[PDB]
């Protein structure tokens, strides 16, 4: 899925 | 202060225990003392609320999907809606709490441009989470609020920070997500992410390199997904 | 009955949302309706509270591990102990809630050996979770209450229950863990696990056909524990 | 690494 900064 | 040390220590304890509601309470309490946060304190506050609001976002997404697949005149649909609205009000409460801290303490008392970009970005994120669950005139206002914060953050970071700076890379990342998922403009989301990637890769010596690399990987993951 | 159907619906929604405190709240209300739980409702209740207590246990284990590592003269020692105790209090409240559900409704109204085993195993589990954090004499009391519940569940299931069935296998798994972790008798824990596994394999041909997956997975947990315990 | 029924 689309990832934002929280994916880090 | 004797209490500020106590509060940060509890925050770090709560974090290791994955008690993110406790972590957020401690860090909110530190913030309302009024003094500018250190990079360490700033990151504890961000980690806490990221996890607090993240649990509601994932719950909202599960419930809404179930909802969208349920029939119209099905009895069981009203209960589903009511549960979504309960989760929604928690999410709104969390977001308005964060935004309050940002407007009253964090943005205003930032001295570094790097600090200001961090918090303006955070402002964009939490209005974006509000825009995820908004509708009507509500949705239009939250989107414009999210955009306004991201655009200001973007401009500062372009003038003050280098392309490889992790805060600038992370803002480009979340701003592109905003364009893709809230504005529904995938080509602009792609350009925003690609431009940030290309400008960072051209300076991989003038570089913390690990966090830059990992954010750039998220940028390219999104780009590959969006262009496919 | 109107509210009971709503309560199950919300319980199942909360589970997919991973909102286990909500899920446990709904299932507790169903249990307090007084009627014997179906197998579906029984598992819903077990999942709800397993997740609710499990988040407090994992946090307790983290905090206690940090405390064990802290010098006895450290400034923050008392703060760490204060925080451990806060989590212990939550933990003891959850266990106390489940235990009173078990003794006022679930064990009381069980009319078949399977429900008896299920609920006495659960009694064993939640007293064991209390023993994990107890000291002094209430450690000895919670240990004895957990062992007594496990032993009765074990006697009933050896007499009434098919040995490959997931309920019997889970009981032996958790009883073996109680011997390993609470009584610190690794040799008896291995034998309890190995004996249960061996009897399950021997009676494979009478395993209930809709339990194949669960029995296979619990047997593997027994083997995994055995492998770990007999290595180091 | 010891596992109880919650491991399943």
């Amino acid at each position: 899925r689309s990832m934002s900064e929280t994916g880090t | 202060q004797g209490e500020k040390t106590e509060l940060i220590q509890k925050a770090k304890l709560a974090e290791q225990a994955e008690r993110y509601d406790d972590m957020a309470t401690c860090m909110k309490a530190v913030t309302e003392q009024g003094a500018e946060l250190s990079n360490e304190e700033r990151n504890l506050l961000s980690v806490a609320y990221k996890n607090v609001v993240g649990g509601r976002r994932s719950a909202w997404r599960v419930i809404s999907s179930i909802e969208q697949k349920t029939d119209t005149s099905d009895k069981k649909l009203q209960l589903i809606k009511d549960y979504r609205e309960k989760v929604e009000s928690e999410l709104r409460s969390i977001c308005t709490t964060v935004l309050e801290l940002l407007d009253k303490y964090l943005i205003a008392n930032a001295t570094n441009p790097e600090s200001k970009v961090f918090y303006l970005k955070m402002k964009g994120d939490y209005f974006r989470y509000l825009a995820e669950v908004a509708c009507g005139d509500d949705r239009k206002q939250t989107i414009d609020n999210s955009q306004g914060a991201y655009q200001e953050a973007f401009d500062i970071s372009k003038k003050e920070m280098q392309p490889t700076h992790p805060i600038r890379l992370g803002l480009a990342l979340n701003f592109s997500v905003f364009y893709y998922e809230i504005l529904n403009n995938p080509e602009l989301a792609c350009t925003l992410a690609k431009t940030a990637f290309d400008e960072a890769i051209a300076e991989l010596d003038t570089l913390s390199y690990k966090d830059s690399t990992l954010i750039m990987q998220l940028l390219r993951d999104n780009l590959t997904l969006w262009t496919s």
